[PDB]
RNA sequence: CCGCGGCGGUGCGCCGCGACCGGCUCCGGGACGGCUGGGAAGGCCCGGCGGGGAAGGUGGCUCGGCCGAGUGUUACAGCCCCCCCGGCAGCAGCACUCGCCGAAUCCCGGGGCCGAGGGAGCGAGACCCGUCGCCGCGCUCUCCCCCCUCCCGGCGCGCCGG
RNA sequence: CCCCGGAGCCCCGCGGACGCUACGCCGCGACGAGUAGGAGGGCCGCUGCGGUGAGCCUUGAAGCCUAGGGCGCGGGCCCGGG
RNA sequence: GGAGCCUCGGUUGGCCUCGGAUAGCCGGUCCCCCGCGGGGUCCGGUGCGGAGUGCCCUUCGUCCUGGGAAACGGGGCGCGGC
């Protein structure tokens, strides 16, 4: 008897299963890092232009 | 040199109505009223404390009445703040309103 | 250790309420001054509310029945037990802990009596609505000592006043020694009002 | 032996990629083109005469048991204590205060002074100041108040350590049997070596405290809850 | 109608349906889709192959 | 006998810890899609064009010290409101939380509880043992360089050489 | 480009359990209300006969008693003391 | 003062105005009436209550010496009267 470990969890298994996870949430991290990111590059261009 | 644990009641076993389940007490804790001010107290030690005729041992300490059953504070009971604790023995119904000192001492601070 | 709460302005079933539930819990609760709550409904509602409960006896020997007691202290008593589990131990064991007096006396005289806002008419009824005074309703429907009660309470707040008066004379020399002192408390008091006191 | 060529993403996903890392090792480039019956194995001996013996390195066994346990199955995670990561709460710092819970020095404020190899804090509540010597500490059983000593720098000893604070007494047979063996033995006694180490630390922390106002007071009392108070409601 | 809540799912409720709760019937035992290789080897005649394509 | 060396199973009794996995239950973060390619709003104001409540107004009366308050009438804009034409970057389902629906258009981190349930080594001169699948990587058998600097070595805490 | 009485082994076709009472042992799944009623298995139980325990027994059988110790889901059973 | 069974809970205190709620609380009376107080008017303060139970009181290591601020306070189950 094998034990289900939970794909969506256990990021390896989702691996075994579909190996392309790996490369989508290597994206959406980055991604997400590039939007933070600009977020930041907006605020400080709202605050210089209020000063 | 003072006091180390919080005030808690015990205020009864988990039940339905009509059916008890012994093994899961309701502890009301002093001066903690909302599911909201109860986060602090989950994961926390707490202990039925009482004495009895026989001596027993001690822990750091010769021989004495007193014995206790241990638990722990496992989740929050029903929105008034009132809380759930799950003990090692079964909390004996004796002490359905009575004192449990729930410590500090498992502390997430 | 003790809940005094002074049952004056409460509603009788609204207080009883929160009282056994207490004392179900371990609190060793003391009412008093039962004869100022008031159940709220008017009057002569009340009064013939009562007066079924009188109507209920045993037929074949009173004697074992259904024991309606008149003092509005038991009145209230009575409507706790009705709220406890009393035929089991821990319900007679709860209702031992429950004390309650015809006005209120020597013990508890003198003792900051508390207040239950949730029981309080004031806070529960509306404003255009009638309510019995159970020391009213006691009376009428049996209860004696109601002038007693009474008349002992006049020597009972007369001898507040006086307790209160000096009180107040304390206070008004604290404050007199205060602005006495200030200077030399400055480095004391400064600190306590930067940790959120005397403000 | 170089270091990682990619670094960590999150716990197990790199940032670069397969083929992103191809370039950066270069697997372009590092292509590596490459297409007992008489002669004993392991005993050996001199000795006089018949000529030089063969033994046997590790000679079978002189006894077995009348049944045995067979194996188990690998497992694959799971950790020896010494290997595991270490943990610490935020709001435990170097030069922090605590509040040590549970042993003899129940309710003792005190400071932190570095996470051990171990997982527990070492602590002193300067000997002087509290009654609390250069003793460990669990995070666990330590509430961490807001109150920080800049200890920044201070030479803490290299040579304490997890090792040294560590209980030590009782071997094995002795008279045993009777009314004696290490029921006496008795105290536990303090080492100059301990005592030295102690003013080394308090030396050093002691003026630090002695800076804040109150401070050594404030170490001096031992917290404890009192009527009116509730440890979820106040803060430390 | 009575007995069943019914609609039409998202692409996630297809997803967190297949990985979490989706277990194959396999010589008529239900077996946890633990690898690719049991999806494969009852509907690789399908060009079924893995948890991915089954979703699909 | 001392080695608590290596392995195997164990603990007299009470306890505590740790990290890993299964399952839950919550928390805190962030990044996105869509819509009336969201509605309103905010901010700068300019030019017009009307309409209404009702105004720095006036008026009858009242109440207080020309001024303040309270009613009343016709009603422009010197309190606003509303529509109509024309135009700006600050928006952004907005921590000014006013009103959705969502996530291959989505991920990170933290806490509470319950649980561990199985055992692919029984060879006589050579392991009492690993490991399957997956992730990658990471390293190396390819060379370079740069930094920081822990151990050690050298020179003047600073600089140079695992 | 050689032979396992020796490749040293995650696979070994040269020989094969610690395992294999094959009425044995092992692994996966799914499932489990029940009168009347049916069927299965009882190393449940009582009395007697053929066999069989180089069985037990006056150094104490049967039976009886038992706030002694255990096993069995259970029917019941094993022990200790009298 | 010494031991020694048993029964247990507990694990800082709060020593008090009356009451009102479409209202209250406190001052001070310059002024007036009543028995240092009570009642009155007038004025001044607070009033999502700080003269607040969202509160108040009380401290929680022991000792040493040798400075300051604060200082006649505390005790001897200290002892007699009202
Ligand atoms: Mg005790
Ligand atoms: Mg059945």
């Amino acid at each position: 008897r094998v034990l289900k470990k939970n794909p969506l969890k256990n990021l390896r298994i989702m691996l075994k299963l579909n190996p392309y996870a790996k490369t989508m949430r290597r994206n959406t991290i980055l991604r997400q890092a590039r939007n933070h990111k600009l977020r930041v590059e907006r605020a400080a261009a709202a605050l210089a232009a209020k000063s | 040199s003072g006091r180390l644990w919080c005030k808690a009641i015990f205020a009864g076993y988990k039940r339905g109505l009509r059916n008890q389940r012994e093994h899961t007490a309701l502890l009301k804790i002093e001066g903690v009223y909302a599911r909201d001010e109860t986060e602090f107290y989950l994961g926390k030690r707490c202990a039925y404390v009482y004495k009895a005729k026989n001596n027993t041992v001690t822990p750091g300490g010769k021989p004495n009445k007193t014995r206790v059953i241990w638990g722990k504070v496992t989740r929050a009971h029903g929105n008034s703040g009132m809380v759930r604790a799950k003990f090692r023995s079964n909390l004996p119904a004796k002490a359905i309103g009575h004192r449990i000192r729930v410590m500090l001492y498992p502390s997430r601070i | 250790q003790v809940l005094v709460l002074d049952g004056r302005g409460h509603l009788l079933g609204r207080l009883a309420a929160i009282v056994a539930k207490q004392v179900l819990l371990g609190r060793k609760v003391v009412v008093v001054r039962c004869e100022g709550i008031n159940i709220s409904g008017n009057f002569y509602r009340n009064k013939l509310k009562y007066l079924a409960f009188l109507r209920k006896r045993m037929n074949t020997n009173p004697s074992r029945g259904p024991y309606h007691f008149r003092a509005p202290s038991r009145i209230f008593w009575r409507t706790v037990r009705g709220m406890l589990p009393h035929k089991t131990k821990r319900g007679q064991a709860a209702l031992d802990r429950l004390k309650v007096f015809d006005g209120i006396p020597p013990p508890y005289d003198k003792k900051k009596r508390m207040v239950v806002p949730a029981a309080l008419k004031v806070v529960r009824l509306k404003p255009t609505r009638k309510f019995a005074y159970l020391g009213r309703l006691a009376h009428e429907v049996g209860w004696k000592y109601q002038a007693v009660t009474a008349t002992l309470e006049e020597k009972r707040k007369e001898k507040a006043k006086i307790h209160y008066r000096k009180k107040k004379q304390l206070m008004r020399l604290r404050k007199q020694a205060e602005k006495n002192v200030e200077k030399k408390i400055d480095r004391f008091t400064e600190v306590l009002k930067t940790h959120g006191f005397l403000v | 032996p170089h270091c990682s060529r990619n670094p960590v993403l999150v716990r197990g996903i790199g940032r670069y990629s397969r083929s992103a890392m191809y370039s950066r090792k270069a697997l372009y480039k590092r292509k590596y083109a490459a297409p007992v019956l008489a002669t004993v194995t392991k005993p050996v001996g001199g000795d006089k005469n018949g000529g030089t013996r063969v033994v046997k390195l590790r000679k079978m066994p002189r006894y077995y048991p009348t049944e045995d346990v067979p194996r188990k199955l690998l497992s694959h995670g799971r950790k020896p204590f010494s290997q595991h990561v270490r943990k610490l709460r935020a709001s435990i710092t170097p030069g922090t205060i605590l509040i040590i819970l549970t042993g003899r020095h129940r309710g003792k404020r005190v400071v932190f002074l570095k996470q051990l190899s171990s997982g527990l804090l070492l602590v002193t509540g300067p000997l002087s100041l509290n009654r609390v010597p250069l003793r460990r500490t669990h995070q666990k059983f330590v509430i961490a108040t807001s109150t920080k000593i800049d200890i920044s720098g201070v030479k803490i000893p290299k040579h304490l350590t997890d090792a040294y604070f560590k209980k030590k007494q009782l071997r094995k047979p002795r008279h045993q049997e009777g009314e004696i063996f290490d029921t006496e033995k008795e105290k536990y006694e303090i080492t100059e070596q301990r005592k030295v180490d102690q003013k080394a630390v308090d030396s050093q922390i002691l003026p630090k405290i002695k800076a804040v106002p109150q401070l050594q007071g404030y170490l001096r009392s031992v917290f404890a809850l009192t009527n009116g108070v509730y440890p979820h409601k106040l803060v430390f | 109608e009575p007995y069943i809540a019914w609609g039409y799912p998202n692409l996630k409720s297809v997803n967190e349906l297949i990985y979490k709760r989706g277990y194959g019937k396999i010589n008529k035992k239900r077996i946890a889709l633990t690898d690719n290789a049991l999806i494969a080897r009852s509907l690789g005649k399908y060009g079924i192959i893995c948890m991915e394509d089954l979703i699909h």
